[PDB]
């Protein structure tokens, strides 16, 4: 079973879990982002944090197309960690069969 | 209608309204209503003219003040000749300096029975004002 130590069944991984919502595919973003207030973007945060999600995404990624400053300063922290080496190690004091597994 | 022949005559005595309106008998017999509503319809005219910058022209209800104008206006309207010095002449001056004053802002329109006349939105118009970052967010 997974970490979490829900059951896992292996049934369900021959199919996405979206792909019985073909609906959500066709979306296309609303822009909150145009003609934008401090009420508005209140608002915003306000119904986010009620679990109205879809507006607050929104409006990140539009946040993150239209200003050039904070475009550059996330492109540069994301690729400072693409850049770096990556290995897998066993547990601690590992043995021979978890040596193989790793 | 800012005043009636009922107000000429309790204003002027009902003889003189009969002398000064009746133009086919002589002596007058009968007031001809028609030249007096024609006389009030031209005194409304000028209190109009003198009245639109300030308030709404169609009122529905007629100050005092306003319908004694009206009523010297119409009497002086009713003379066919007059002349400068004629009384009813400075009357009819008289009242159109008090128009003239409550048109240039130095006289109010007064109650008309119990509540206030209807000012125009003249002084309302206000550009739609814009004050973001002001309305607690």
């Amino acid at each position: 079973v997974d970490v979490y130590g829900n059951p896992i069944r292996t049934q369900q991984l021959r199919e996405p879990q979206t792909s019985r919502l073909a609906g959500l595919a066709k979306e296309f973003a609303q822009h909150p982002a145009k003609g934008l207030t401090p009420a508005k973007l209140a608002r915003i945060l306000v119904e986010a944090e009620q679990g109205n999600l879809q507006a607050q995404a929104e409006l990140f990624m539009d946040m993150e197309e239209r200003d050039a400053h904070l475009f550059a300063e996330m492109s540069k922290r994301k690729r400072a960690i693409l850049g770096l080496d990556w290995a897998v190690e066993p547990p601690r004091n590992a043995s021979a069969a978890e040596k193989a597994d790793a | 209608s800012y005043c009636t022949l009922a107000d000429l005559i309790e204003q002027y005595s009902e003889q003189k309204i009969r002398e000064v309106s009746d133009r086919v008998n002589k002596p007058a017999t009968t007031i001809d209503t028609v030249i007096v509503d024609r006389a009030i319809a031209d005194a409304d005219s000028e209190i109009d003219l003198h009245l639109h910058g300030r308030y709404q022209l169609p009122l529905a209800s007629v100050p005092t003040a306003l319908k004694r104008i009206a009523c010297g206006l119409a009497y002086a309207n009713l003379h066919i000749v007059l002349k400068e010095e004629n009384p009813v002449y400075k009357t009819a001056e008289h009242l159109r300096k008090l128009l003239s004053g409550i048109a240039n802002g130095k006289l109010s329109l007064a109650l008309d029975a119990d509540g206030k006349p209807a000012p125009v939105a003249n002084t309302v118009q206000i550009s739609e004002g814009r004050n973001d970052w002001g309305a607690d967010w």
